[PDB]
């Protein structure tokens, strides 16, 4: 039961040999997110073309 | 400033007797570099217990040590007449300062 | 419009005519404990209206010579009513906070305050000879808070140590440069722009609930970015008002009496 | 949405309108989310750059040294005991990993140890030494720390242990997230005990900042071999490589030089910036 | 036994490998995570947050609170620059100690647009206009406003909205610029000039201060880690 | 074996101390000074580290005590620049060579004092 993933340049194969989850390779493939939770934390929606203060 | 010790402890031979060293939250309470020294009258000091419970060679097994909180205690089990003398606590302040105890005189009755 | 704002919490209401839009820190509104995250098994006390109201701390005075002020939460609320009593009677607790800072000045005054919300706002001690030595009496000053200082000075008398903080202002009291403090949740009170700032702070911790008497979760730092000056030293007051939100206490025990004499 | 390309810059023409992207209010605490097409006449360009190398798991991929611990095997005729060594596991004594971890307030990470061992002689030769074997014992908190090199606690009843032979590849072991909380706390704005009006001053005191006095346990290393006729001394370097790391609350990086385990700073060294001029490129 | 052959790079330790390893604590029951607010996934989320530039850096005023404040005045109009920036974010001594400067000091190569935002902290009666300009490299640095007019610029009117943003476009020869002061990939110059003086009525302060901020846009990237030069450990 | 200096008696003015040791202990290990007043118990004075020539002084002693080293004779020297009547005491020179198992910081090893000189009585 192998895991096959595509490389960004073609595939590479990984098999997890140990049953403890801490033993695994860092699989990368980590999802990104909207930076709004740090850059736009205000209560009302910032429509950027509008004046910020009304 | 100095580590606190009782002034004097007395007892007959063959008893089991403890001498206690109480410091602040630093010294004994954070750093395990707690040591005890012995000094017969007129002599130079001699180390008896170097790490918290560890004896050097040439020191008999009747000496023992322990640590609890801000307090470390030296326990002599089966006290003998040759053990009469001064005993000194020594430890490390939190940043590169060394501090001795007030000392205790042990009298074998 | 957007400059006007009304905040209603409990029996208290705050109305401001020159507000900026409020900051919900880290994008999360305060919430009660979910069933999937609750560690203690005892039934939690949710006092609601009896604690979720606006308490006003001591009013600091802002001058030309003033360097800045800091507070600890929930420590600053320990004398404030039923929230303080519930803090002293329960072992565990958690709450969000709505922090409202009021600083009014004329159109002819100028100056800017940075209001910073710092999780785990640790501060440096006076003693260059002994790290971590600040006592509980000095570290938790209550409603009056503490003041940043423009220069460091250690206590020389080791025979009777002061055991107090010595927070350098531009080092933010923790050795990090002041210009990078804006990565914290923040709002700027610019006297030409807005007379108040509002931060809503969720309960952030490594634990689902924690001992409020031992541990301070948030720190509030008010630092003058631009100095107050006015055609003449002028003095204008700054009032800080905090209301707990979604407060929840667990583990009722006998009342703790902390040594603070 | 992991390694994919950043959003393309749309073409923008000249504008004359009531919409004002250029003006903002930093007092609101929001950062004005402008793209270059909002204020200058941009062309269209398909962007091939990614953000894979700036991910959190990429940022902590490099292993870092945390400790350099010394053991020996004393010459048999000499009086002094063999120096085993004992280390309180912490990251806070080496500046690089501490500075990288202190970018964030709370973290979870799995922890991959790696031990590199190097040995050297310390005397006029007088007889060589065979290939030594090293035992590296993990001592969880409250377990008995060894008192001697041949103490009974080395018998490895329940403790995890690694036996390394010199000349082999460096030994590696992984430990999961061992913290008692839901995340590690790099900073702790609090005290372990509260002084009360009934208790004496000596009993109520506590360190500031120190959340616990034994966080992750103790490592102990000894030389398994007997007393060689001539002294051999060796140093063990321990390397930390976080895996599966998640971090939770950003912070300014430390500017001034470190001092002790806490956030304190030393006298005199409080000058991070250097001289320049406001009107000099 | 299966016949095997050992490649070069056997028995090495690479400090950036992704190998598996056996577990010291088998069958460990890990504490479940909880919904702690603020989780970052990429370091470039930090770079997009505004942080304040230390502008002054004079020997009388460095390492005090005054280093963040640029002092304007109602003096008669002169084409001399208010402030000058070197636009080398990891190696400019001003820009290096910003948060963007620290993250870009942990990286070797960077690319993307940079937001420069200035905040006016004077009285509400005060009005005036400032010319914030960016010059791509390969020319004499602008020391008079007549030279600086020709570059990319925004004229900021100090009205009821308090702040304005100049986004420096990514004009570069290479796809990534280096984070050290090598002239092949220098970033250019940024300067602020008076486009008519700050006028203020009587019974007001005659001097006033501005604060400046830096952050990245969403088109921003870095690609190669390195050790930072700021920290050092003695003994 | 460690050899201590002479015994001196002049009041008020400064007094110099001498402490000679073997070359291996001189180069490898730190050297400590401890004061012993009659019946008052040991008190730490300071540390000399001739491997790096760094010195650390106790806060009770910092205004009066200076220390220096001589690599040619493997000898260290201590000078008390001013002496009170309280300073009439027996003084000890000690070399720390017993290593602790516990790692100090994460990069050094700790040495307890285990070899003691004969010492010098000084009167004020």
């Amino acid at each position: 039961g192998a895991q096959v993933s595509s490389q960004k340049v073609i595939n590479y194969t990984t098999i997890n040999y140990y049953r403890d989850s801490a033993s695994n390779a860092a699989s990368k493939q980590d999802f990104s997110q909207d930076p709004s939770k740090f850059t736009e934390p205000i209560k009302d929606v910032l429509i950027k073309t509008s004046p910020m203060l009304n | 400033s100095a580590l606190t010790q009782p002034a004097s402890v007395s007892g007959s031979p063959g008893q089991s007797i403890t001498i206690s060293c109480t410091g602040t939250i630093t010294d004994i309470g954070y750093y395990n570099y707690v040591s005890w020294y012995q000094q017969h009258p007129g002599k130079a000091p001699k180390l008896i217990i170097f790490d918290v419970t560890n004896r050097p060679s040439g020191v008999s097994d009747r000496f023992s040590g322990s640590k609890s909180g801000n307090t470390a205690s030296l326990t002599i089990s089966g006290l003998q007449a040759e053990d009469e003398g001064d005993y000194y606590c020594f430890s490390h302040r939190s940043n590169n300062i060394r501090v001795f105890g007030g000392g205790t005189k042990l009298t074998v009755l | 419009s957007d400059r006007v704002l009304q905040l209603t919490l409990g029996n208290s209401t705050i109305t401001t005519q020159e507000a900026a839009n409020s900051v919900v820190a880290y994008g999360r509104w305060p919430e009660y404990l979910r069933d999937s995250e609750a560690n203690p098994v005892d039934q939690p006390t949710e006092p609601d209206v009896a604690a979720c109201r606006f308490y006003t701390l001591d009013t600091v005075s802002w001058t030309k010579e003033s360097r800045g002020w800091w507070w600890k939460l929930p420590d600053a609320l320990r004398d404030m009513g039923l929230f303080g009593q519930n803090m002293y009677y329960h072992y565990l607790g958690r709450s969000g906070y709505t922090v409202h800072v009021q600083c009014n000045a004329s159109k002819f005054h100028q100056g800017a305050l940075g209001v910073f919300a710092v999780p785990e706002m640790c501060l440096a001690g006076d003693s260059n000879t002994t790290t971590m030595h600040t006592s509980y009496q000095n570290a938790n000053p209550g409603e009056k808070g503490g003041t940043f200082t423009g220069t460091f000075t250690p206590d020389d008398n080791q025979t009777s140590p002061a055991r107090r903080f010595c927070p350098v202002d531009y080092l933010f009291g923790n050795g990090t440069l002041l210009g990078n403090a804006f990565v914290f949740p923040h709002q700027i009170i610019n006297l030409r722009t807005n007379n108040c700032a509002t931060l809503v702070l969720p309960y952030v911790n490594s634990l689902s609930i924690d001992s409020m008497v031992k541990h301070n979760n948030w720190g509030i730092a008010i630092l003058p970015l631009a100095p107050l000056n006015f055609a003449s030293s002028p003095e204008i007051p700054i009032t800080l008002t905090i209301a707990p939100m979604c407060c929840e206490f667990n583990g009722l025990r006998n009342i703790t009496l902390p040594r603070l004499q | 949405t992991s390694r994919d390309a950043l959003p393309n810059t749309e073409a923008s023409g000249p504008a004359h309108s009531k919409e004002i992207p250029a003006l903002t209010a930093v007092e609101t605490g929001a950062t004005n989310p402008l793209v270059p097409s909002d204020t200058v006449q941009t062309r269209h360009v398909v962007q091939h750059r990614s953000r894979s190398e700036s991910s959190i798991e990429s940022f902590f991929a490099r292993g870092a040294c945390v400790a350099i611990i010394t053991v020996d095997n004393s010459a048999s005729t000499k009086n002094k005991d063999k120096l085993f060594t004992v280390w309180k596991i912490t990251y806070k004594d080496t500046v690089q990993l501490r500075r990288k971890l202190e970018f964030f307030t709370y973290s979870r990470f799995d922890m991959e140890f790696t031990f590199v061992v190097t040995a050297n002689f310390t005397e006029t030769n007088n007889g060589h030494a065979l290939n030594q074997v090293y035992q590296i014992m993990y001592v969880p908190p409250g377990a008995p720390v060894p008192e001697k090199w041949d103490d009974y606690t080395w018998q490895t009843s329940s403790n995890p242990s690694i036996f390394y032979t010199y000349g082999t590849a460096p030994a590696r072991i992984s430990v999961p997230y061992v913290g008692i909380s839901n995340a590690y706390s790099h900073f702790y704005d609090g005290f372990s005990k509260v002084p009360l009006k009934d208790q004496s001053a000596a009993l109520g005191d506590s360190l500031y900042g120190a959340a616990s006095l034994n966080d992750f346990g103790i490592l102990a290393v000894r030389v398994v071999n007997d007393h060689n006729p001539t002294k051999v001394t060796s140093k063990i370097r321990v390397y930390l490589k976080p895996k599966h790391i998640r971090v939770w609350c950003p912070r300014p990086p430390r500017a001034v030089a470190y001092y002790g385990p806490g956030v304190d700073y030393k006298d005199g060294t409080l000058t991070p910036l250097s001289t320049k001029d406001l009107t000099t490129y | 036994g299966l016949p095997v052959m050992n490649t070069p790079g056997s028995n090495q330790y690479l400090t950036a490998d992704n190998f598996q390893s056996p577990c010291a604590l088998p069958e460990f029951d890990v504490t479940p995570p909880i919904d702690i607010p603020g989780e970052v996934k990429n370091m470039m989320e930090l770079a997009e947050i505004d942080t304040m530039i230390p502008f002054d850096l004079s020997a009388k005023k460095k390492n005090t609170m005054e280093m963040y404040r640029v002092r304007l005045s109602d003096k008669p109009h002169t084409d001399d620059p208010i402030l000058c920036l070197s636009l080398s974010p990891a190696s400019d001594p001003r820009l290096s100690h910003t948060m963007l400067g620290e993250i870009l000091n942990y990286y070797t190569h960077w690319a993307g647009s940079l937001k420069f935002t200035f905040l006016f902290c004077g009285s509400m009666m005060a009005t005036g206009k400032l010319l914030v300009s960016y010059a791509p490299p390969g020319a004499d640095p602008p020391k008079k406003r007549k030279e600086a007019m020709l570059g990319t610029h925004v004229i900021w009117d100090i009205g009821l909205q308090s702040s304005c943003t100049m986004v420096v476009p990514w004009i570069s020869n290479t796809t990534y610029r280096q984070t050290i002061d090598d002239s092949f990939t220098e970033g250019g110059y940024i300067s602020v000039f008076y486009q008519t003086r700050i006028v203020v009525p009587l019974s007001t302060p005659r001097e006033m201060d501005i604060l400046g901020f830096v952050s990245a846009c969403n088109d921003f990237s870095v690609r190669l880690m390195r050790d930072t030069t700021h920290i050092e450990q003695k003994a | 074996l460690v050899q201590s200096g002479a015994e001196l008696k002049k009041p008020g003015a400064s007094v110099k101390f001498s402490c000679q040791a073997s070359g291996f202990t001189f180069t490898t290990y730190d050297i400590h000074w401890v004061r012993q007043a009659p019946g008052q118990g040991l008190e730490w004075m300071g540390m000399i580290s001739p491997s790096r020539d760094s010195t650390i002084y106790a806060q009770k002693f910092q205004g009066r005590v200076t220390m220096t080293s001589d690599t040619s004779t493997s000898t260290v020297y201590m000078e008390l620049t001013s002496l009170r009547s309280e300073d009439t005491a027996l003084y000890y020179c000690a070399t720390a060579s017993r290593p602790s198992a516990w790692v100090f910081r994460s990069l050094y090893t700790y040495y307890y004092m285990d070899v003691w000189g004969t010492g010098t009585t000084v009167t004020v």
